[PDB]
């Protein structure tokens, strides 16, 4: 009721409007500055 | 800072809002956290003097110190965009020449020459060099005076900059004289080997590395003329001739395994 | 992306019914008739078949 769907519940199990989601998260070592590197590195909870 | 647990870090909880302890739970703190302007131009014409010039500007002081690295910076952005280096080297320069300047030691030489020094060492250090021609091209500044200049850098600020080798230049040479892969992994083998097997005491790397552009130049469909050659190495053709005629004997042994003659 | 292995509204099996539909393409039959060839009787397997892209070959072009 007021503009809404009832799906079938087996045709999505059989792949109806089935998709993916992809999201790109890009960083870059901006080394600029006199000391302020930032290698990528595992971090480590002794240093860091 | 957790009470009832003398040194205990907390861990930072930025989902939660908390500063928290894993011994107990307790929470220190209630609540987490997380010069210059510009005068513009008028828009109402009521600032306007009867001359007009509107009566109110920025006065631009900003010390004189940071003019000259600002001005510095200037230059070196539009000398390093002419041979079209990344950022990286130019923000290396940069980093090279704020500490020249707050060593406070070569006052009596152009900041200019600093400037082209500091991009001379900046290309040095990523293990790209450009020649000293190459920098003198995109200069104002002649050779001499970037060479004193550099000599006054290293013996100043204490660095100490890797030898460079034959191998570094091919790439730039043989690219921007439009030659393939396979001259470009002929000529780097035979410069290596030249170098190596020692027949050239004490000729400059520059001179080899043109010669060795010439020996896989002249071995192939494409051909390079000695003009061409010193117009992209800026080593004269009387210096490729007197390395063409010391490298020419033991010729297939520089070569590659392969290289379709 | 590539054929469903099963039609979405009743179920079956329409994996294994593309390629051969595309040889009765091949074979200057309608696809109608194709269909019928088929055994997909019911209008969904029939949709299954009829409105497909197969954007998979498209993907093969590029290099892996
Ligand atoms: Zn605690
Ligand atoms: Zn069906």
């Amino acid at each position: 009721q007021e503009d809404s769907v009832i799906m079938n519940r087996s045709a999505v199990d059989r792949g109806f409007f089935r998709s993916v989601f992809y999201r790109s998260y890009k960083e870059q070592e901006s080394k600029k500055g006199f000391d302020q590197e930032e290698v990528f590195e595992k971090p480590t909870r002794e240093t860091c | 800072t957790c009470p009832n647990h003398p040194d205990a870090i907390l861990v930072e909880d930025y989902r939660a809002g908390d500063m928290i302890c894993p011994e107990c739970g307790l929470v220190v703190g209630d609540r987490v956290i997380d010069l210059s302007t510009m005068i513009g131009k008028g828009t109402g014409a009521a600032s306007f003097d009867e001359f007009g010039n509107s009566k109110y500007q920025n006065r631009r002081t900003m010390s004189s110190s940071d003019r000259a690295m600002m001005n510095a910076f200037k230059e070196i952005t539009t000398m390093a965009d002419r041979i079209n280096l990344p950022r990286n080297i130019v923000d290396r320069t940069n980093n090279l020449f704020k500490q020249v300047y707050e060593q406070k030691s070569l006052k009596g030489r152009a900041n200019d020459a600093i400037a082209s020094a500091c991009l001379y060492i900046a290309c040095r250090q990523e293990g790209v060099p450009r020649t000293f021609k190459e920098i003198c091209a995109v200069s104002r500044i002649s050779k001499k005076e970037i060479g004193r200049c550099f000599k006054l850098i290293l013996k100043a600020l204490e660095t100490s900059v890797d030898l460079i080798t034959t191998g570094d230049f091919m790439s730039r040479f043989c690219s921007n004289l439009c030659l393939p892969k396979q001259v470009q992994m002929a000529a780097t083998h035979i410069a290596r080997k030249a170098v190596e097997l020692d027949l050239v005491p004490g000729r400059s790397p520059i001179s080899v590395a043109a010669a060795a552009i010439y020996m896989a130049s002249q071995a192939s469909a494409e051909k390079r003329t000695q003009k061409e050659i010193g117009d992209i190495a800026g080593v004269a053709d009387v210096t490729i001739r007197q390395s063409y005629r010391l490298i020419y004997p033991r010729a297939p042994d520089l070569f590659p395994t392969d290289f379709k003659f | 992306m590539i054929i469903p292995v099963r039609c979405f509204t009743c179920g079956k099996i329409v994996g294994n019914k593309w390629e051969a539909y595309l040889g009765l393409l091949q074979a200057e039959y309608t696809e109608g008739d194709a269909l019928d060839a088929l055994g997909l009787k019911r209008y969904c397997c029939r949709r299954m078949l009829l409105a497909h892209v197969d954007l998979i070959e498209k993907l093969l072009n590029y290099a892996p």
